[PDB]
Order: C-alpha cells, then sequence, then structure tokens
C-alpha cells in the first residue's frame, strides 16, 4: 500500500517495514509557531498516520516573522486554525486536525508529542504523564540565536538500527573447518569481533545456508574466525555472508528526573564549557516569563537582563549546580529573549522531525537527551546594535529586527543574489529569502534558473509544488509561490529555465555577473559545480555550496581572497567495471545491470537510430562504411530492422522476443563454454572458471516461470512500442502463440577477393531505397525509470534476473534494480531544511561582511547518528612570483589586446620570465618547441585575430574578455606557476 | 652459456647463464642491472612466460637465446 | 591539468621515443592521435598502428580513454578498439606518464594474456592452434597494418 511514485526516495532510507510502522503512528504538536509549523510540515511530507495540532494563541504581527503560512490578513485567529487547511494539503495521505481543548487522558490518543512554546510547569505537568504511559516526547524551543532540544522514549526504548548503515555483506571464497572464514582476492570484510553474521549459498556445507547468527572473531583485513563448525561440515565452497544486527536498548530518564543531572550533547569540541551555561539560562528564561505574565524580556534591555541573571543566579543555586556562570553569554542569551530567526527555525525543525522519525520508526540512533545549539558568532559587527535600533518597529520583520536591528534589514534588503538550480536545497532556500525579506529594497533583485521540469517523485520534499503541477517548470512555480507567501516580491524575482553551463555564458554574462551580491548553488553533478566555481573566481563573489546524500550533509562557503574555491575540494570520482568482466565474467548483481543496460542500448536504440539515420541522411550508407566501426554490422541492423525482421503484428513481436531470448541466454552461453569448457585450465595449469570466474549455464525457456514470461513479455512490449504496434498482456494469447515455436537448430561453430564486398554489396542492393520509405520513421525507446508503464525497469529486472540465473547469482528484486541502474540519490526533506538552515546562518555572516577566517564555518553533519560539526575554511595557499605575495586561487593579470610578440616582451622585461606555452582554452596558443617558421607567421597577429584563426571560430560580440592559461619558465630554467591572464578586449 | 634478453625500448643485455640457472636468479641478475624488481619483470620466449620456480632447460633455453623482458600487468 | 598535459607533451618533444610519436590533433590539447610501431620479432612486425588518447577534464585524476584506430587481431582487442588493460581502470595514479603507457601497451602488443582474453574465439584460437593464430595475425598486420 505505501505509494512508490512518491515516496521513491524516501524508501532507500527508510525501508519498507520503517514506513508502514511509520504510517501507524499519531503525532500531536503543541504550539503552531515557525518551528512548529516547520516540524508539521517535515512530518507531514513524512507520511505519518495523521497529525493534530493545538495553538489557540490569537495571531500577533510578529509572529510572522517566520510563520510562512499566515498573512496580514489573518491576524487575530488562532494559529492552528488558519494552518491546518493549508497543511493539509501538502501530502493527501496524511490529515490534519486542530483540537479545542487538551485533557491528559487524550494525549493517550497520539504515539509521539512535540511541546514547543510552552512554560516549564505545562511541560513537567505533560511530562509526567507521557513518560509513565509509554508515550514519546520531545521538547523544542528556539530563542533567537540559540536553540534547545529534549527527547524522552521512556525507559525500555528498542532501537533496531545504531548507525543506518546497511548490513556488512561480503563473497566468500572458502571456509575451513575451523571457522576461518576469507573474502576473495583483495577484498575486505570490514567487520569487527563479536558481531554476527549469517552465510547463504555456500556449497558443500548447506546446513550453513540457514542464516542461523554466529559470533565473528576477526583474525585480519581479509580473514575472520567464526567458531566451531565439525558438526555442519568440513569445508565450504563460495558463499555470501550477510552481517545481522542485533536491537538495542535504551532507557531515558524523564525531565523532572533530567533536570537535576542532565544528559548532553556537544555540538562542537571546542568550546563544551557553553551547554551548562544554556542548561542555566532556558530555565531562566521560562521562570522570568512566569514572573512577568508570560512576557519575555525586552530587546537590549539592561533592567531585564540584570533581573534574568538574578534569577539565573537563583536557580543554580537552587540546583546544586557547581558552575560558575558567565555573566557575558547570559545577558547575550537575554539580549536576544525575543529574537525570531528562520534560519534557526528551519535548521531545530529538520532535527526535530528526524527525532518524530526516530521515535516512530525505532531506527537510528536519537539524541540523549538534551542538546543545546548556539550560533552566536553569526551576530553582525559592522552595524549598530543597540536598545534604540533593535526595538520593535510594527512590521513583520520585527522578529529579526529585534536581534540584528533596522540596519542590517537595509543591507539585507537591498541583496542582489543568484539561485542556481530549483531543487529541495534551492526552493527551501527560496523560501528563507522571502520570510528574512532579502532583496526587498529598490536596489535589491533575485535571480533564479533552472531548466528541468517538475516529476511527480519530486512532490516529497518540494513543499512548493502541488500535484496540479506536475509537468511544468520549476522556477515558475517557486517565483509564484514564493511571491505568494511575501507579496513584497511582486517583480523582485526573475525566474529564467537555462542550464548553467558553457553555453550559457551569452545570457550571464559580465553584465549579469557584475550586479550580483552573492551565487548559491542548489546542483546535483559536479560539472555544474566546478563551472560555477570558476566563473566565481573570475568574477570574485561569494558563493555558497551545500549537498546532501541520504542522512548527511554538508555545506561549504567560499568567499574572494579569503578562502580556498570548491574545486580543490573534489571529490573522488565513480566507479566502472572492467569490460571483460561486465562482457562475459560477471561475478555480481551490479555487472548483470550493467550489462542488461547495454543490451537495452543495443536492441532498442542504436539500431533504431541507424535506420532512421538512413532513412534521413541522404549519403548515410557511404559515411557509415567509411566512418562505422562494423559497417557490416550497422548494414545488417539496417536490413534486419527493415525488410527481414520487419515485424507486422503483436505474434511477430513475442516470436522475436522469443529469437532474441534463445540468442541472448542459450546461444551465447553455448559458444563461451565451447571456447572455454568447465574443465579448461590457464597457462599455469590453475582451473580457469575458479575464484572471481563461476562457470554459466545455458537456459532452456520454461514458459510457466514468471522470470521467462516477464522477460517476454517486456521484450514483445517494447519492439511493439519501436513499431508503433498494440500489446497485449493476457498470457492465453503468449501461451497459445509460443506453444507452436520451432527453435532453429544451433550448434557452437569453431570457424575455421571481393567476396565480403560482394556481401556487402549485397546487402546494400536488397535495402529499399529512401525514396521507397518517406515520413517512415521508427521511434527509439529512450531510457526512463521514473515511468512504471514503459516497461524499462521490467526489461532490467528481468534481463537482470536472467543473467544471474545463467552465472548462479542471486537475482535482485525491481526496487534495487529500479535503485542500480537509475543511479537514484536517496534525499530526505529533513536533510534539506537542515543544509538550508545552515547555508542561511552562513549568508548573515556574508551580509555583514566578515573579514576574518574564523568567523567563518563549514558544517557537516549527520542525522542517522545526531553528529554536527564545524570546521574553519582552508585559507588560500600562497606562492612567490618575482619575489612577491601571491595568492593561488584569487590572482590574475590584466592585460589589453595587443600582439603576441609586445606581450611575450611585456613577461620577459616585467615578470622576467620566458613564456614556454600559452594556450586558451583547450586549444595551444604559442609553445617553445614550435618551429621557427610557425612562430614567425603568429607573432604578428593580436591574440584575439590568432584565437579567431586556431579555433576557425570567430569571437561573439558580447566577449569582453579572455582567460589564457600561461606556463612561464624562470631565468635560471626553473617552471614557476603563475595566475592566468584576463586578456581585455 | 650466454643469452641476450631484449627490453621493451630494444637495449639488449647479454647474460652469461645456465641451463640449470633458476629463473629467480636470472630476475635477480636484471634486478642488479637495471635496478627492475623481479615482482615486475616478464620473461618471454618463444612466445611463453618464464615463470618462478623454474629453470631454464624447463623452457629448452639453450646458447645464445634471444629472450625479452617487458613490464608486469594484467586485467 | 593543462600543465601536466604541456610538461608531458615537453618531456616528449625533447627526446624523441623513436618507436614512438605522440601528439595533438591540429591544435587540441584533449585529443592525441599516437603512433605504435609493431616490434620487429614479432607477427605485427613492420606495422604502423594509430591510437586516439582522450583526457578527462580531471587529468590526471582521471585516466585517459585510448582506443585502437588499425584493426588488429588480438585476444585482448574488441573490433571497437578497446584494450583489455588494468593501468587505466584502477591502477591509473596521477603519477603514471602517457609515455609509460605507451610503452605497456607496445609490451601487451608483444605477448598477449589469454588466460583472461576479451576475444574469447581468438584466445580459444590462441590456445589450441598456434600456428593458425600467427598466420591470420601476420595476415591482417600485412592487410592493414601497411598503408
Ligand atoms: N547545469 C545545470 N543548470 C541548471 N540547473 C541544473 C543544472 N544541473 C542540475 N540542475 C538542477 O538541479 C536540480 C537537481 O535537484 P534534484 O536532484 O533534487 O532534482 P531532480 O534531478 O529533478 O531529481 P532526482 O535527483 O530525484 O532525479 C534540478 O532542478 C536540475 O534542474
Ligand atoms: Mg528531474
Ligand atoms: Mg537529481
Amino acid at each position: 500500500t505505501i505509494d512508490e511514485g512518491l515516496y521513491s526516495r524516501q524508501l532507500y532510507v527508510l525501508g519498507h517495514e520503517a514506513m508502514k510502522q511509520m504510517s501507524q503512528s499519531n503525532v500531536l504538536i503543541i504550539g503552531c509557531k515557525g518551528l512548529g509549523v516547520e516540524i508539521a510540515k517535515n512530518v507531514c511530507l513524512a507520511g505519518v498516520k495523521s497529525v493534530t495540532l493545538y495553538d489557540p494563541q490569537p495571531t500577533r504581527i510578529e509572529d510572522l516573522s517566520s510563520q510562512y503560512f499566515l498573512t496580514e490578513d489573518d491576524i487575530g485567529v488562532p494559529r492552528a486554525k488558519v494552518t491546518v487547511s493549508k497543511l493539509a494539503e501538502l501530502n493527501q495521505y496524511v490529515p490534519v486536525s486542530v483540537v479545542d481543548e487538551l485533557s491528559t487522558e487524550y494525549l493517550k490518543n497520539f504515539k509521539c508529542v512535540v511541546v514547543t512554546e510552552t512554560s516549564l510547569t505545562k511541560q513537567l505537568e505533560i511530562n509526567d504523564f507521557t513518560h509513565k504511559n509509554h508515550i514519546a516526547y520531545i521538547a523544542a524551543d528556539s530563542r533567537g540565536l540559540f536553540g534547545s532540544i529534549f527527547c524522552d522514549f521512556g525507559e525500555n526504548f528498542i532501537c533496531t538500527d545504531t548507525d543506518g548503515n546497511e548490513p556488512l555483506t561480503g563473497m566468500i571464497a572458502s571456509i575451513t573447518d575451523d571457522g576461518v572464514v576469507t573474502m576473495l582476492e583483495e577484498t575486505r570484510h570490514g567487520l569487527e569481533n563479536g558481531d554476527f553474521v549469517k552465510f547463504t549459498e555456500v556449497k558443500g556445507m548447506p546446513g550453513l545456508n540457514d542464516g542461523t547468527p554466529r559470533k565473528v572473531e576477526v583474525k585480519g583485513p581479509y580473514t575472520f574466525s567464526i567458531g566451531s563448525v565439525k558438526d555442519l561440515g568440513s569445508a565450504g565452497y563460495n558463499g555470501v555472508f550477510t552481517q545481522v544486527k542485533v536491537p538495542t536498548k535504551i532507557s531515558f530518564k524523564s525531565l523532572r528526573e533530567s533536570l537535576k543531572d542532565p544528559e548532553y550533547v556537544y555540538p562542537d569540541f571546542g568550546k563544551m564549557m557553553r551547554p551548562p551555561q544554556y542548561h542555566i539560562a532556558f530555565q531562566a528564561l521560562s521562570a522570568f516569563a512566569d514572573a512577568h505574565e508570560g512576557s519575555l524580556p525586552r530587546p537590549r534591555n539592561d533592567i531585564d537582563a540584570a533581573e534574568f541573571f538574578e534569577f539565573c543566579k537563583k536557580i543554580a543555586s537552587t540546583l546544586q549546580f557547581d558552575v560558575e556562570l558567565d555573566e557575558k553569554l547570559i545577558k547575550e542569551i537575554s539580549y536576544q529573549a525575543r529574537g525570531d530567526l528562520v534560519a534557526m527555525s528551519a535548521f531545530l525543525g529538520g532535527a526535530v522531525a528526524q527525532e518524530v522519525l526516530k521515535a516512530t520508526t525505532s531506527k537510528f540512533y536519537p539524541l540523549k537527551q538534551y542538546f543545546y545549539f548556539d550560533s552566536l558568532e553569526s551576530l553582525p559587527s559592522s552595524v549598530t546594535i543597540s536598545e534604540e535600533t533593535c526595538k520593535p518597529r510594527g512590521c513583520r520583520y520585527d522578529g529579526q529586527i529585534a536581534v540584528f536591528g533596522s540596519e542590517f534589514q537595509e543591507k539585507i534588503a537591498s541583496l542582489s543574489t543568484f539561485l542556481v538550480g530549483a531543487g529541495a536545497i534551492g526552493c527551501e532556500m527560496l523560501k528563507n529569502w522571502a520570510m528574512m525579506g532579502v532583496a526587498t529594497g529598490e536596489s535589491g533583485h533575485i535571480s533564479v534558473t533552472d531548466m528541468d521540469s517538475i516529476e511527480k517523485s519530486n512532490l516529497n520534499r518540494q513543499f512548493l509544488f502541488r500535484p496540479r503541477d506536475v509537468g511544468k517548470l520549476k522556477s515558475e512555480c517557486a517565483s509564484t509561490a514564493v511571491s505568494i507567501m511575501n507579496p513584497s516580491l511582486t517583480g523582485k524575482i526573475t525566474s529564467y529555465q537555462e542550464r548553467v553551463g558553457p553555453e550559457s555564458e551569452g545570457i550571464f554574462g559580465d553584465e549579469f555577473f557584475e550586479k550580483l551580491s552573492l551565487v548559491t548553488n542548489a546542483l546535483d553533478n559536479v560539472e555544474a559545480r566546478m563551472y560555477v566555481d570558476r566563473r566565481c573566481v573570475f568574477f570574485e563573489k561569494p558563493l555558497l555550496e551545500s549537498g546532501t546524500l541520504g542522512t548527511k550533509g554538508n555545506t561549504q562557503v567560499v568567499v574572494p581572497h579569503l578562502t580556498e574555491s570548491y574545486g580543490s575540494s573534489q571529490d573522488p570520482p565513480e566507479k566502472s567495471f572492467p569490460i571483460c568482466t561486465l562482457k562475459n565474467f560477471p561475478n555480481r548483481i551490479e555487472h548483470t545491470i550493467a550489462w542488461a543496460r547495454d543490451l537495452f542500448e543495443g536492441l532498442f536504440k542504436q539500431p533504431i537510430d541507424n535506420v532512421n539515420m538512413y532513412l534521413s541522411s541522404p549519403n548515410f550508407l557511404e559515411t557509415s562504411l567509411k566512418t562505422s566501426s562494423n559497417p557490416r554490422e550497422v548494414l545488417e541492423n539496417i536490413r534486419d530492422y527493415l525488410v527481414t525482421e520487419k515485424p507486422l503484428s503483436f505474434e511477430e513481436c513475442i516470436m522475436w522476443a522469443r529469437l532474441q531470448f534463445d540468442k541472448f541466454f542459450n546461444n551465447n552461453i553455448q559458444q563461451l563454454l565451447f571456447n572455454f569448457p568447465k574443465d579448461s585450465v590457464t597457462s599455469t595449469g590453475q582451473p580457469f572458471w575458479s575464484g572471481p570466474k563461476r562457470a554459466p549455464t545455458p537456459l532452456s525457456f520454461d514458459i510457466h516461470n514468471r522470470e521467462h514470461f516477464d522477460f517476454i513479455v517486456a521484450a514483445a512490449s517494447l519492439y511493439a512500442f519501436n513499431y508503433g504496434l498494440k500489446s497485449e498482456t493476457d498470457p492465453a494469447i503468449y501461451e497459445r502463440v509460443l506453444a507452436g515455436y520451432n527453435p532453429p537448430p544451433f550448434a557452437p561453430k569453431s570457424g575455421i577477393a571481393n567476396k565480403d564486398k560482394q556481401e556487402l554489396k549485397s546487402i546494400a542492393d536488397s535495402l529499399p531505397p529512401p525514396s521507397s520509405l518517406v515520413g517512415f520513421r521508427l521511434t527509439p525507446a529512450e531510457f526512463e525509470k521514473d515511468d512504471d508503464s514503459n516497461h524499462h525497469i521490467d526489461f532490467i529486472t528481468a534481463a537482470s534476473n536472467l543473467r544471474a540465473m545463467n552465472y548462479d547469482i542471486t537475482p535482485a528484486d525491481r526496487f534495487k534494480t529500479k535503485f542500480v541502474a537509475g543511479k537514484i540519490v536517496p534525499a530526505m526533506c529533513t536533510s534539506t531544511a537542515v543544509v538550508s538552515g545552515l547555508v542561511c546562518l552562513e549568508l548573515v555572516k556574508l551580509v555583514d561582511g566578515k573579514k576574518k577566517i574564523e568567523e567563518y564555518k563549514n558544517g557537516f553533519f549527520n542525522l542517522a547518528i545526531g553528529l554536527f560539526t564545524f570546521s574553519d575554511p582552508i585559507a588560500s595557499p600562497k606562492m612567490k612570483v618575482n619575489g612577491k605575495e601571491i595568492d593561488k586561487i584569487w590572482d590574475r593579470y590584466n592585460l589589453p589586446d595587443c600582439t603576441l610578440q609586445e606581450l611575450i616582451d611585456y613577461f620577459q622585461k616585467e615578470e622576467g620570465l620566458e613564456v614556454t606555452m600559452l594556450s586558451s582554452g583547450v586549444s595551444l596558443l604559442y609553445a617553445n618547441f614550435q618551429p621557427p617558421k610557425k612562430l614567425a607567421e603568429r607573432l604578428p597577429l593580436k591574440i584575439s585575430e590568432l584565437v579567431e584563426q586556431i579555433t576557425k571560430k570567430k569571437l561573439e560580440p558580447f566577449r569582453k574578455h579572455l582567460v589564457l592559461e600561461i606556463c612561464c619558465d624562470d631565468a635560471n630554467g626553473e617552471d614557476v606557476e603563475v595566475p592566468f591572464i584576463c586578456i581585455k578586449l | 652459456m650466454q643469452i641476450f634478453v631484449k627490453t621493451l625500448t630494444g637495449k639488449t643485455i647479454t647474460l652469461e647463464v645456465e641451463s640449470s640457472d633458476t629463473i629467480d636468479n636470472v630476475k635477480s641478475k636484471i634486478q642488479d642491472k637495471e635496478g627492475i624488481p623481479p615482482d615486475q619483470q616478464r620473461l618471454i620466449f618463444a612466445g611463453k612466460q618464464l615463470e618462478d620456480g623454474r629453470t631454464l632447460s624447463d623452457y629448452n633455453i639453450q646458447k645464445e637465446s634471444t629472450l625479452h623482458l617487458v613490464l608486469r600487468l594484467r586485467g | 591539468a593543462l600543465k601536466r598535459i604541456n610538461r608531458e607533451l615537453a618531456d616528449l618533444g625533447k627526446d624523441p621515443p623513436s618507436s614512438s610519436s605522440a601528439g595533438p590533433v591540429g591544435d587540441d590539447l584533449f585529443h592525441w592521435q599516437a603512433t605504435i610501431m609493431g616490434p620487429a620479432d614479432s607477427p605485427y612486425a613492420g606495422g604502423v598502428f594509430f591510437l586516439s588518447i582522450h583526457f578527462p577534464t580531471d587529468y590526471p585524476f582521471k585516466p585517459p580513454k585510448v582506443n585502437f584506430t588499425t584493426r588488429i587481431y588480438h585476444p585482448n582487442i574488441n573490433s571497437n578498439g578497446s584494450i583489455c588493460l588494468d593501468i587505466l581502470r584502477d591502477q591509473w595514479s596521477p603519477a603514471l606518464t602517457i609515455s609509460k603507457v605507451l610503452l605497456s601497451i607496445s609490451s601487451l602488443l608483444t605477448d598477449p594474456n589469454p588466460d583472461d582474453p576479451l576475444v574469447p574465439e581468438i584466445a580459444h584460437v590462441y590456445k589450441t592452434d598456434r600456428s593458425r593464430y600467427e598466420l591470420s595475425a601476420r595476415e591482417w598486420t600485412r592487410k592493414y597494418a601497411i598503408g
């Protein structure tokens, strides 16, 4: 019953059982401010059984500082009643309700209880009941730049997954009778001592294939010991071991008990004396609120700060805390008591939603128990912050002005940002900018570009889109939605539909790039990141990179002339398998999936392209004869797809599918075994089909089998689609047609003038002339994983399973086939919320124009274990050029459009360096080892003319600069690296 | 006896060996002369690779055999 | 990237490989047309093979793509000209020069590896009927690798 068309990306993170158990839990949320509504949004997107809201407080203007579901026409109405209607539309499977009053007994109806904006006495009263009744209780709070989280899942919480990693699996070479297990050659098991594993598909020891867990003794990186296996056998050949994980029992403590003896989590190890301060400070805030009719201390007030510090002293004395309070930090907390930022709200909402999912699914390791977070380093220092400037001004930005002031509000309102991409991170970033009021002044502007279109699978974590929006451009929907959220951004947003790359330089030129204030990346491929990084380096603009992978996430900030660029932090590349392995000797399901992908492409894509090009290009045959690697293959494909094997109905498609089955699963295996018999030996006398090589076996077509029938159906459907015929699904027709099929005899063959040219000519003269068929085109089958009715994933799954059956490999279901073939990247909404929060917290650092490198932070986190870390950016490497300090990244030479000889003379004279190589992109303009005549011919030309002549392409009118890479040697002959040249046209 | 070994660079090295000399001894001599570790040596004669633990006579190596040495690898 | 490629090209220019001659096509630094001469004491004697090498953007952190152009009858070389080589897949490091790869390809031409072949029929013929394999190889290198 799980909607795999909507939760496709989330299932690869949670799983079927996790979501099935999650869809049976009720969640109550007390408090409906920015943090509460964010938590509700994340939970609704998650897919819980239901959500209940409770917030009777009437709306106020300042409450709109972070609540993006409120409008100025909703002032005076309870937040829950005006929020339920908008929340119910996010997901159709998650009902949203509102409760007028909350009695204690009513709490028995829910599975999780989230509490925000509630006094300490009420929280204690609720927790004293929700603890002994085994109901999860999570309490969150967000005061200015500070945040607190508390989790309590009872005293007998059972946690199934403790790290979020899949169980460690490996392929076994052989196992002795002493329990020694060794992987294949150069394969690391990676297990540790005390672990439990299970064995499957072990030859010689079938008993061990049952799966009973056994102890693990790590004897080395490639071998381990399991104990005694004397009874079950003497030696085991091959097989697969799989890690077995045991549940862990975690016992939480109630709030009342954990007040006296808290258990902290340190979000950063350089400053571990703060959480003891915040534990007192938040309680002091609650006490002061209770002491002033629920009115928090006024912003930047000294009298209220003194009273708050007195409350802190009294509480610290009362609770017997032997910690010396830090007056500065506590009074800072006092100043920002009434603050309300959207970045902190998003961050804490993501975290708490993740905690709710942990509570519901009994998965991942939860916080134990207190989590106090602060980003006080983000407070601006180049503007005036005082009580006069921080007073509320009766606008929707009061919750931010009360922390930063009106001057920083003006600074924000005049930004000209550029967001690349409109994925999940892009949408969240735009929401945050809309709430903060970024670029709402006269000189502000925002530009967002993205060329993809909305798909159904994108609706699980991109909340600015709706099912009615499927098929439309992302940028338009995002711009309209954020204009609706904040009407002041009407006309302040420009949306492009262009892919950012070398080909888009005509639109995103120098004029566009000289007005920006910062660039934010929301991409998913390294190429675009590198291109944008180079462009930013050229234009010297701050950049904000952010990436996610399942539950892990990282954010990086690049500041001009201060930090290194993102390219210097390039990630390791992908993995590819040897062609020999894929073609003939697979040993894993991934190999079969790649082989199936190649089979799909070679069956339904390339012959179709050849046929279409033959019917389109007037001189296709002659060009292909002397161009294609296998012109005979092309000619035979054309002949087969035009005359020899042109289907006339669906029965012929079924016949062709049967023929292809026999040709790919019965004859090729026979030929390969003929070349290398099962008893063959290497040149060293070793057996051939041993170790990483498995002896295949031909398959005989059994119609009653499920996999064979699936393959036949898929192949017939794809062939009919290629020829535009009508497919059918009833098994009766297939059984009837395939009953009367006589397989042509096949035996392996050993092989042993201009006949070949005459053979090609015979093939050619058999082809119908192109003029005889005008307007007749065949539709190639373009691979599309996201569609479930195109028989693509079905074909790949069937072919992979059949080839696995050939080589006795374990088949995989459609889920794993879709995961591997499509290279789907798991993604979550909570990770998106957290990364957006971190990026927006660094953005305020960028706005203030902080200079020190200790003021910036690159962030990394893993929510499967509750890990957060922040590290300073790496300083840009320096170098010595002509006895001067030069930044390796943020330096360049600016020269006019002079002739090559003048440029060389300038470098010889001004820099005292001899030029030995000069290139412009991928073209070699000049080199010191070139013949003298060519150089003498090239010297008197200007750089632009030289580039146009060499590249055989005129420079565009919009070009205003040239980036030249120069390698030059010093006077002594030592190569010295120099920054690039910026020729000014 | 004497033999000649030709490298990938076209160089010819004349060696004084015996048919009973082990392949390990020849590889050690090659490492001494060129600094190429024995593990990376691939000696070919008449389309056959000489293997460690054997003797030259095992490969019917005789007077002035034009052997060859090449890089080691696989795949 | 560009500096490393230029360094390799300059080193090749200073020292003529004699048996090899690699150079960019036209003026493009990311497409080279290397030339290999068949070993004298090999069935491929008296033959010239031209290979196309395409450097990746992340060179030398990624291996280049090398493809044969002249037809060759070899166990480890498919019809497309692919090469069954290890240094191009995992042993690749940002320390191996293109000259080393060319020397390795020359060695692979010198002696095939039928134990882990790429063309099973050719490997089967090689292991069973050596003389027929030699004759076919000589015929191919005379038909295709000359002129
Ligand atoms: N070069 C580029 N120029 C512009 N936008 C780009 C570029 N590369 C990627 N994008 C955008 O980046 C976003 C990628 O985000 P995301 O991966 O969440 O979405 P998706 O690719 O549609 O989905 P999925 O990852 O589930 O297949 C898309 O909006 C895509 O348009
Ligand atoms: Mg998409
Ligand atoms: Mg994507």
